[PDB]
């Protein structure tokens, strides 16, 4: 698994791989590891699948009443910090989520935080999390700036996922694209690997110890 | 000390067409290096149009798909009678595997049907409720040995069309129902011959917008 | 445990102890509420019937729920400190987990609550209190006041009085109170408020209780010189 | 005493028969069901003008399908309306779809007689529940603290009731229209309020199944009484 | 979680044309120990079902005990307990079926391995099995423990698939059972000579045969074996 | 069933008033007077047993004046094992106080415990209230002395001078009149002395008939010494004060 | 988190704290502060297991909060000090106990004297002139032991602060990417933004 | 990993002619590191003195407890408690703990001031009492106090020699543990006077 | 008169009165019929409504494929009896493989509704039930009365004016019973009889209510134009 989440001038890039494997079998190459909380909020899945498709889904639901009884956009502060509540109440038990609640509200503008099953949660600019977390710190880290423009900062998101995509054995498939305004999360497509690294190969000029 | 899970083997296969929908699976039970039964059918039909089968440990399988189908029952009681949409089934088993997240029903689901749009669908399911939709899932005991086939001969995977040379993929063409089938009973045959634990018999469910049908056919019983 | 159920209709679709709480609110000490553009005073009546109190350590009638929301009410003193407790824990813990203090219309719709529960709940009465809760939301200019009662119904009033003789400075407010120009400064509306209570006070000496909250978490309680100086001059200023 | 949860000799729950009585005194809230969509409106009925109106919140949305009006004990209906808020989204959570606006009225019906000596009596308020699904359609209904409740086209409930539900009887018909709901609201809103009816004492609100649940600003609702005012003048 | 202690072997079964057989040795063993030569672990529910037990038999007596229960609890309020609402072998397999899996769920099992055999209302054959995990499985021919691997080959050459059980005939069905019986005490090492025998026939009801024995046993070869290779004398 | 029997201690009068606080008020109305009176440097703790007998063991006796900690005492006005009750649990609480911050316990903090208590009684539980009304006679680094009073309805007071008991109408009046702020606690002793000795029941006030306490700095250097005094002490300030 | 120091000079309490936040391979931060303050003069610092430490200290922080609303007083620091350590000897025997350690630097109001308590996981306090959790100590007591004076001033308290500091980044294996330095005194609590 | 060796420190108490004694080192660590040199392990409830070694945040624990109930006991009685009782109280209360024991080894000293007979006694971590007339010992130099006691300790001390005896059977104890030392305080205990002394010893 | 507070007290003469004052609210309830022959059972149902805007109260529930009732009383009680009727239906097939016997259900009833009436605090059910069902012994009529009695039946009736359609009935036994294997004709008698309990108004589309349940045939309701065909 590679997800990053990191954010700029024009909100917040979310990108992930689509792999997941059991042992070295790849049981699929096209999971969903952008969970859509809600129209506004958005969250990413890593360690348990399970884990965390089903509290971030059930996370919706308890921002879903938040707003029914405040009459007001849950803040992506609170969100987060019923997940992380939730989640060390489970402490010990054996969940296994590491995840980032991003969000574009008023009153925090654009907004990730980190969260964990240790009960860890952190606000931050830049995050990654996964087996190929490293490969895609990488490339965020020597080409990030805050004053990116939405198509760069999609393409870095991308780029960065294909690093990790490449040399992680368990991080590929697809690269899944979203970028988080505040008048909402807009889906920017689903790019597989196999043509995206040709491609990038190509235009780029990167990759040259691959032969193609 | 006292092993409450079990490993009875066979292999299910779901595969989700433009306007239908099959789940098969193989009708043989084992334990270790002996047989149980060589017919003792192992996907079910739910009721509202759904194809069920709990593929693994036989027992939580069973309990999985009896839950399942009453869960099917009270539906229609506290709903009037509405029909359970594909969707709502697939969450609905989320949260019955889920419920048993630290002592999970020790197998792998996959259901299938037609969506609310009259389109194919097919759902899989880890031991502990993760789900998606899908077009095409094996899984069992040779579902390493079913799915590379199904990429190649499903999705077109790494074809590519002749005189290009790599450079225009082959295009993803539609398959009809009885395209689909021999694509399994394909499947099965060759599973059969290289894994020990699959054989005796095939049973496919085909959901359509007219009903459920079912086919069977033989394997080799060695 | 005890499960009687003494809040019950009767007859005529009335809740009697609910009803008897209202009475109790009735006679309690009176208790007004006056907002202004930039602020809300919470003006509170001390019965001079018991001299040789300690004014120091005596509890006072209004109170801090948070550093930006305060609570008075009209009614039964012990009930009123459990409301407070009550109010006060979930203003920390409302901190705690969304990360925000509360809006004065969230804490007001809690403290509702709670009275609401107590009027169908077996074996509890409801609570003799209403209450005045006054404060400004967090990162926000615009005044808040509500009034709650024992049946649990809550709303927001633009000025508001509880109490004995409440009847009475009600009657004054409405007349004095115009909606389309409130009290501008903070004096105009400590006057208003001062003014309003000597319809029914007495004397104005050590009876007057005053409390002015400001935005950003001021919040102050004047002093009985400081309060004196009003009564001063709404008098001299009546003489004509 | 005597027992909360008696029957009288003519067979009926006392406590249940009481707590109507309270609702008779409680203030006008009218719903009326169309194919373009449902409407309910209130009588806010502000017990001094220092009260901020705005404060009476005494129609309500359970989801975006689904909204709700109520009239008696307001203070009541709060618990109610928390129940039928997470049995909304608990079923979405399991199901992944809208809920039928009947299972949601069926689940805060359940919770009418649940009371004894559990609450220590019935709920003391009546509540409008309007919405839409897709079997169906538009729907309203009338939930009762007798854990009773009625499909209606029209219902008309609180104090003004049974002269407006005669108001409904005549008035209604299959093929209005959501414009003509809403003034048909105003109109027997107006007649039934003891002051006299605008923007700030009384309140409107639709539900369709684009926009789902919404409540009418002052604004909105102010001109559909200018609106009213006229088409009476006009004959 | 315990251990089993005191053990019953092999059950072994087969439909044939008109019903089903069961057959079970009269042996409860205490380990290597064979101590108890008189248990019987076929138990009759009616006179349309035969339940057989192999495993621990401190857990058979409580599950004989529980059939025995429902028997009396079946003909509480019910004139037709004798006739059309008497009890079925697929009510009794599904009533055990239910007990064993909730019982592997509290993680505190009946250690057994079981066989309801009987016949329906309709004439229709029930042959059934569930054990300690509550595992299910139905076949024309159903064996536990060293039964699933001697019994059932010998078996399943007289009834191969469903086609092949209305040209079995029942003096058929009981031979190939009894020889299996007797192959069982050739090689099972906790097996005894000792056994019992219940048919289920849809026309004749229900035979239950007590106190057989294996026979017609082949060592006379024994003799010529001498040593273990090279050995002459 | 059981409903038939159900006094309902914890109802409203139609007039807003709970009838059982109301009717143990009237209960401790005929209760032995004590008074409380706050100096500048120490409170007085006065209270008069109600008509003793000469066989009584006064010396161990103790129905008035009760010790919570070293800070804090009280005195009683009502049913006497309805106060050891609550005694006992407002002595734990100042304890648990103790324990978890390492400090003694804040006088109000206490007032407030048991006050608390109280209005449970009044609210929830179907029991009859506590018939008893509570002088708080303590000291913190806070507020300094403080007296305080609590009733059976939980409701709590901050005083300068008080009474609870019988004749408190005639009590209050007559420390009204007396009491001045810049008091001493020998002028207090005084006071106190006094007023029970005009409120009295009794044809004369005697030693034998009297509980009383002092809560003073008046120890050595900065720290607070409680008070109980003995038979003899009560009978030599008697003397010392003119009323024997 | 990893190493979190304190110092109580003439007139103040100084508390250090790193500002990296690792898991496992990677520094997922380097800005983070590892304190909460309890009341305006009393501040506490918290290193320990992965979110039972800023579970505790805001648990704590909230009881505090409460205990200054309904009393309208401010603790004092000892008084924090000995809540804190009861909930961690409550914690020590509990089914999973809170793997924290804490500094807790405040101002006595009352006493106008600064005080540095120092509380680990198992609910062990003392008071102290300086003090620290983990291996900080060992680095660090040596140079504090040598050149700690009682009547030192806050400007001295945070050279010999910096002296420990480079001391750790020197000799620690561990990349603790810097310290955050907050200063407890009478007029409250204030952050050295540069250091 | 030992509960009772992570912290380390010593108490002893000793029996004299109309007097008793106790001390003990002021040591606390978290095991090869000094954490403080100011952890004193005695405390007392009225004349009735208590030492405590063991897991430090126990001694505290205890102490507090003690404190609590002491002073409930003295407001009831409306006496202060004796060394006789005050042991059974100790007893009780840590076997009520018998399976999740307070890891702790303390040590009662005092005069009963009716009889004015001088009173010493241990308890192991469960409740157990070990009531002595010459001498206790407790904490992680138990050995080295036991060999110190035995051989220095002779019975009837006067109250100034009973303090020469004691002291150097704790500071040459403490010099043999690793875990104790960084200083040391000895109380000497009459029945109307006590005398506390800190004393001068190698600081490792 | 005084023996009326509650569930728990005979009168002088040995009745319960609370229990009296429940069955009086199944008189005020509308009228239902049931009746059956060898192979069907039929649920005829007149459906209640509160005024010409209202829907009419539906008066028939589904228990289980092969069993089901019609209310007479307070709608929400026969909600709770029928889910708990679900429930022992639903208990019997998942543990034994077994459909629930109807004679069985009406012992269930009778316990639960029994308990309701000899504990204090608790209040006896307020309705009244027509239970119909197909099990192993053919058709099946139930009569359940909150007093606890259930009564199994060829045909009767419950509600205001329902002895009208039991007279009916009671004229026609020899008739209906004998209806084997025709569905449509055993209607028409029910539809027939609950005509005789109808007084200035008739049976209408969205009046009336239908069910039955018979060998092949399993329990489904009729209701809207479904029953036009009956009218
Ligand atoms: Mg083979
Ligand atoms: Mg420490």
């Amino acid at each position: 698994t590679t997800t990053l989440a990191f954010r700029f001038q024009g909100g917040i890039i979310v990108a992930v791989d689509s792999r997941a494997t059991a042992g070295n079998w790849v049981a699929s190459q096209t999971v969903k590891k952008v969970i859509e909380i809600n129209p506004f909020l958005l969250g990413t899945v890593a360690g348990g699948a399970a884990d965390c498709q089903f509290w971030e889904t059930w996370l919706g639901s308890q921002c879903r009443l938040h707003e029914l009884r405040e009459k007001e956009r849950i803040s992506v502060a609170a969100a987060s910090k019923i997940l992380s509540n939730l989640v060390y109440q489970y402490k010990g038990a054996g969940l296994s989520m590491g995840t980032m609640i991003c969000g574009y509200t008023r009153k925090e503008g654009p907004t990730i935080y980190y969260v964990d099953s240790d009960g860890t949660r952190l606000k931050g600019d830049i995050f990654c999390v996964g087996s190929g977390q490293t490969f895609a710190y990488g490339v965020l880290d020597s080409n990030y700036k805050w004053d990116l423009s939405v198509e760069d900062a999609l393409y870095l998101g991308k780029r960065s996922i294909l690093a990790a995509a490449h040399r992680d054995a368990y991080s590929g498939g697809s690269v899944n694209l979203y970028h988080v305004t505040e008048d909402g999360w807009i889906y920017h497509g689903n790019h597989d690997v196999g043509e995206l690294f040709w491609k990038v190969k190509e235009e780029e000029g990167s990759f040259n110890n691959v032969i193609g | 000390q006292f092993n409450p899970y079990g490993d009875n083997g066979g292999t299910i296969l779901g595969i989700a067409g433009e306007d239908f929908a099959v789940l098969a699976g193989d009708t043989r039970n084992i334990t270790d290096y002996s047989i149980n039964s060589r017919y003792e059918p192992k996907v079910f039909d739910c009721g509202d149009n759904i194809v069920m089968s709990a593929n693994g440990f036989a027992a939580d399988g069973d309990a999985l798909v009896k839950r399942f189908k009453n869960s099917v029952k009270w539906y229609h009681f506290d709903h009037n009678d509405k029909k359970l949409s594909i969707n709502s089934a697939a969450r609905n088993i989320q949260h019955l595997l889920y419920g048993k997240r630290f002592f999970p029903y020790y197998v792998h689901t996959i259901i299938a049907g037609l969506d609310e749009d009259g389109k194919g669908a097919v759902y899989s399911f880890d031991p502990v409720g993760s789900y998606e939709r899908e077009q095409c899932r094996a899984g069992g005991a040779a579902a390493s040995l079913i799915m590379p086939f199904l990429d190649n001969q499903v999705n077109f995977k790494n074809q590519y069309e002749p005189g290009t040379n790599g450079k225009v993929k082959k295009p993803l063409k539609y398959l009809s129902v009885e395209e689909v089938i021999k694509l399994v009973r394909d499947s099965f045959t060759s599973a059969t011959e290289r894994h020990i634990q699959v054989g005796d018999g095939l049973e496919i469910l085909i959901v359509t917008k007219d009903g459920v049908r079912k086919e069977f056919y033989e394997l080799k019983r060695d | 445990g005890y499960d009687r159920a003494l809040s019950i209709f009767s007859p005529d679709g009335h809740i009697f102890q609910v009803e008897y709480a209202l009475e109790a609110v009735k006679r309690g000490t009176c208790a007004v509420g006056v907002k202004g553009k930039n602020c809300v005073v919470l003006g509170c009546e001390r019965r001079s019937t018991l001299k040789l109190q300690d004014t120091r350590i005596t509890p006072s009638k209004v109170s801090k729920i948070d550093s930006h929301v305060v609570l008075s009410f009209s009614g039964l003193n012990a009930d009123s400190r459990i409301l407070i407790e009550k109010a006060r824990v979930e203003a920390q813990s409302h901190r705690l987990t969304l990360e925000d203090p509360v809006t004065v219309e969230y804490l007001t719709r809690y403290v509702a609550g709670v009275q609401q529960r107590y009027t169908q709940s077996g074996g509890v009465r409801p609570f003799g209190v209403s209450t005045l809760i006054a404060g400004f939301d967090p990162r926000d200019d615009e005044p808040k006041l509500y009034q709650t009662e024992p049946s649990g119904i809550y709303s927001s009033w633009s000025a508001q009085t509880i109490g004995r003789n409440s009847k009475t400075v009600r009657e004054f407010l409405e007349k004095n109170y115009d909606r389309k120009e409130p009290p501008a400064t903070v004096e105009e509306c400590v006057k208003l408020t001062v003014r309003s209570l000597l319809e029914v006070v007495q004397t104005g000496a050590k009876n007057i209780e005053i409390t002015v909250v400001k935005p950003d978490s001021d919040i102050v309680a004047l002093s009985s010189e400081e309060i004196n100086q009003y009564v001063t001059q709404i008098e001299q200023e009546k003489q004509e | 005493d005597r027992g909360v949860s008696t029957f009288s000799p003519e067979g009926r729950l006392f406590q249940v028969e009481y707590s109507l009585e309270a609702i008779k005194l409680g203030s006008t809230a009218i719903g009326i069901a169309t194919k373009e969509g449902v409407v309910l409106g209130v009588e806010k009925r502000a017990t001094s003008p220092l009260l901020e109106s705005d404060s009476i919140e005494k129609i309500v949305e359970i989801d975006r399908h689904i909204g709700c009006a109520m009239s008696g004990l307001t203070a009541d209906a709060r618990s109610m309306i928390e129940h039928a808020r997470t049995a909304a989204v608990t079923h979405n959570l399991y199901y992944d779809e809208d809920i039928n606006v009947e299972s949601l009225t069926q689940s805060v019906c359940d919770l009418a007689l649940r009371f004894g000596e559990l609450m220590s009596r019935p709920f003391g308020v009546a509540l409008l529940i309007a919405g839409h699904d897709a079997d169906d359609g538009y729907q309203l209904f009338h939930a009762e603290p007798s854990g009773t409740f009625y499909r209606y086209n029209a219902k008309a409930i609180g104090s003004g009731s049974e002269g407006a539900q005669a108001e409904l009887l005549n008035e209604w018909h299959s093929s209005l229209t959501l414009k003509e709901a809403e003034l048909l609201v105003l109109k027997i809103l107006k007649q039934v309020m003891e002051e006299k009816l605008d923007e700030n004492n009384a309140q409107l609100s639709c539900i369709t199944k684009q926009d789902g649940f919404k409540i009418y600003d002052n604004e909105k609702t102010a001109e559909l009484i200018k609106e009213l005012k006229e088409k009476e003048a006009a004959e | 979680t315990q251990q089993p202690i005191v053990t019953g072997t092999s059950v072994i079964s087969m439909k044939y044309d008109n019903g089903v057989i069961i057959a079970a040795d009269n042996l409860g063993s205490y380990g290597s120990l064979l101590r108890f030569n008189g248990v019987e672990r076929l138990i009759p529910v009616g006179d349309n079902t035969v339940v057989g037990i192999s495993g621990d038999i401190s857990d058979m007596q409580h599950i004989e005990r529980l059939l025995k229960d429902l028997v009396t609890e079946n003909a509480y309020d019910n004139p037709l307990a004798d006739a059309e609402e008497a009890l079925e072998p697929s009510y009794i397999f599904e009533y055990l079926a239910t007990v064993m899996y909730q019982r592997r769920s509290k993680m505190n099992p009946l250690w057994n391995a079981i066989i309801v055999a009987g016949v329906q209302s309709n004439g229709d054959q029930f042959l059934r099995y569930v054990n300690l995990l509550g595992v299910t499985y139905s076949s024309p021919t159903l064996a536990t423990g060293f039964g699933a691997h001697m019994a059932n080959p010998l078996l399943r050459k007289v009834v191969d698939r469903e086609s092949d059980i209305p040209k079995t005939t029942v003096q058929v069905a009981e031979e190939a059972i009894v020889n299996a019986m007797r192959v069982l005490y050739y090689r099972d090492a906790r097996s005894s000579r000792n056994f019992s025998l219940a048919i289920i026939d849809k026309n004749t009801g229900l035979t239950f045969k007590k106190n057989l024995q294996v026979e017609n046993m082949k060592w006379d070869f024994a003799k010529d074996i001498k040593g273990y290779g090279t050995q002459k004398i | 069933g059981s409903r038939r029997y159900d006094s309902r201690t914890t109802i409203f009068s139609p007039e807003g008033r709970l009838y059982q606080v109301e009717y143990a008020l009237e209960s401790i109305s005929h209760a032995g007077t004590a008074i409380g009176i706050m100096a500048s440097d120490g409170i007085v703790l006065a209270a008069e047993r109600k008509v003793t007998s000469t066989l009584l063991e006064q010396d161990t006796s103790t129905e008035k004046l009760y010790k919570l900690n070293d800070k804090i005492a009280v005195a009683v006005a009502g049913l006497t094992a309805d106060a050891e009750i609550l005694i006992n649990t407002a002595r734990i609480h100042a304890q648990n106080y103790l324990k978890t911050y390492n400090e003694d316990i804040p006088v109000e903090i206490l007032v407030r415990r048991l006050s608390d208590i109280k209005q449970g009684y009044t609210q929830h539980g179907g029991l009859r209230p506590f018939g008893v009304s509570f002088i708080y006679a303590g000291y913190d680094d806070r507020y300094g002395y403080q007296l305080y009073t609590s009733n059976p309805s939980g409701n709590y007071t901050g005083w300068k001078a008080i009474s609870v008991g019988a004749n408190t109408s005639a009590a209050q009046t007559l420390l009204q009149m007396d009491y001045k702020d810049d008091m001493k606690v020998d002028d207090a002793i005084e006071l106190a002395l006094k007023t029970l000795s005009k409120t009295t029941d009794s044809s004369a006030l005697t030693y034998d008939r009297l509980e009383f306490a002092t809560i003073r700095k008046g120890a050595n250097d900065g720290e607070v010494y409680q008070k109980i005094f003995k038979p003899q002490e009560i009978k030599d300030i008697l003397v010392k004060t003119g009323i024997t | 988190m990893d190493i979190i120091l304190g110092i109580r000079v003439q007139d103040s309490v100084i508390l250090a704290s790193s500002k990296a936040v690792t898991r496992g391979i990677s520094v997922l931060k380097d800005s983070d502060d590892k304190t909460r303050q309890l009341s305006p003069h009393t501040l506490m610092s918290f290193a320990g297991e992965a979110g039972d430490t800023v579970q505790f200290a805001e648990y704590i922080q909230a009881n505090i909060q409460l205990y200054s609303i309904r009393e309208d007083y401010e603790l004092s620091p000892q008084a924090v000090s000995s809540f804190v350590r009861q909930e961690l000897a409550k914690s020590i025997r509990s089914r999973r106990p809170y793997q924290v350690n804490v500094l807790i630097g405040g101002y006595d109001k009352k006493k106008n004297k600064p005080e540095l308590y120092q509380i680990d996981y198992l609910g062990t306090k003392v008071e102290l002139p300086y003090g620290a959790h983990g291996y900080s100590g060992f680095y660090t007591f040596s140079l504090l032991d040598h050149h700690y004076r009682p009547d030192m001033t806050t400007e001295e308290g945070l050279d010999l602060l910096k002296l420990c500091v480079q001391e750790l980044e020197k000799r620690m294996p561990m990349d603790f990417k810097g310290v955050i330095v907050k200063i407890v005194d009478k007029d409250g609590i204030r952050q050295v933004d540069d250091f | 990993s030992d509960p009772s060796s992570i912290n380390g420190g010593i108490v002893v108490a000793m029996t004299g002619k109309d007097c008793v004694a106790i001390a003990c080192d002021l040591r606390l660590g978290s095991q090869s590191l000094g954490v403080s040199n100011k952890f004193e392990k005695i405390f007392h409830y009225g004349h009735v003195f208590l030492g405590i070694t063991g897991l430090a945040t126990d001694v505290t624990t205890l102490n507090e407890m003690f404190r609590y109930k002491t002073n409930l006991y003295k407001l009831k009685e409306e006496r202060a408690i004796e060394p006789e009782t005050f042991t059974q109280l100790v007893s009780s209360s840590l076997y009520e703990r018998r399976f999740g024991p307070y890891f702790v080894g303390p040590v009662v000293a005092g005069i009963n001031s009716k009889s004015g007979k001088p009173f010493i006694a241990g308890f192991d971590l469960i409740g157990c009492i070990d009531e002595a007339k010459d001498f206790i010992v407790s904490g992680t130099a138990s050995d080295q106090l036991f060999g110190m006691c035995e051989s220095l300790y002779e019975p009837n001390l006067e109250p100034e020699d009973l303090f020469e005896t004691i002291s150097q059977a704790l500071l040459n104890a403490a010099d043999r543990d690793a875990l104790s030392g960084w200083g040391a305080v000895v109380y000497i205990i009459k029945k109307d006077e006590v005398v506390k002394r800190y004393l001068k010893m190698r600081q490792d | 008169n005084n023996y009326d507070g509650d569930t728990v007290t005979f009168s002088p003469t040995g009745r319960l009165f609370q229990v009296e004052y429940a069955l009086e609210a199944i008189k005020q309830g509308s009228v239902t019929v049931g009746l059956r022959s060898n192979t069907h059972a039929v649920l005829v149902a007149l459906k209640r409504n509160a005024d010409e805007l209202s829907s009419y109260q539906k008066k028939i529930i589904k228990c289980d494929e092969h069993m089901g009732l019609s209310l007479a009383g307070l709608a929400p009680d026969a909600r709770v009896l029928s889910n708990y009727l679900r429930q022992q239906c639903n208990y019997s097939s998942l543990v034994f493989n077994r459909k629930l016997a109807v004679e069985r259900a009406g012992h269930l009833l009778c316990d639960k509704a029994q308990k309701n009436t000899q504990s204090y605090g608790g209040r006896p059910y307020g309705v009244g039930l027509l239970i119909i069902g197909y099990d192993k012994s053919g058709a099946h009529l139930l009569e359940f009365q909150p007093s606890g009695n259930v009564t199994e039946l060829y045909g009767t009736a419950i509600g205001a004016r329902s002895q009208g359609a039991k007279t009916y009935l009671e004229r026609t036994l020899d008739t209906f019973i004998k209806i084997d294997g025709n569905p449509d004709e055993l209607i028409k008698a029910g539809v027939e009889a609950i005509s005789q309990s109808l007084r200035d108004e008739s049976l209408t589309v969205d009046n009336l209510s239908i069910a039955i349940v018979g060998k092949d045939t399993p329990f489904t309701i009729y209701d809207g134009e479904a029953v036009a065909k009956y009218i």
